[PDB]
């Protein structure tokens, strides 16, 4: 076969996030919630620090 | 303006199949009522921002 | 009769000024209904006797 175009797992993007961090403001509270809860909003939590 | 032409060469000259891969299912009892509505019944593997 | 004198010598001397200190917040998803409505939102670090 010709095989024009090739498959991939996940898709990229063309548009990404960044960040800057203050390295002085923290929160005492360290909160905690269940596994399947920390999964699906799990990444996105640590890109907003 | 180079730059941003050639920007515009590269999205043309695409060529890329999406293929599921990794995809696990949760169960209602291990997720919050606020994040159990947005899943619709199975998450792609690997986890995303927004 | 002198150590009931003496009890109430240290109670009247005392100086102290309560610290938040080490507090941590539970999720709706991770507690029993009955034990979801007394707490108020954050229980305090530790744990008491009642």
């Amino acid at each position: 076969l010709s095989d024009d175009f090739k498959q991939i797992s996940d898709p990229k993007g063309y548009l990404t996030y960044s960040v800057k961090y203050e390295d002085q403001f923290t929160k005492k509270d360290k909160l905690r919630a269940s596994e399947a809860d920390d999964r699906i909003v799990g990444p996105t939590v640590n890109l907003f620090k | 303006v180079s730059g941003l032409l050639m920007v515009l060469f590269k999205v043309m000259t695409d060529n890329r199949l999406v293929i599921v891969g990794e995809t696990t299912t949760p169960m209602s009892n291990t997720l919050s009522t606020v994040v159990n509505n947005v899943l619709r019944t199975t998450y792609h593997n690997n986890v995303g921002v927004n």
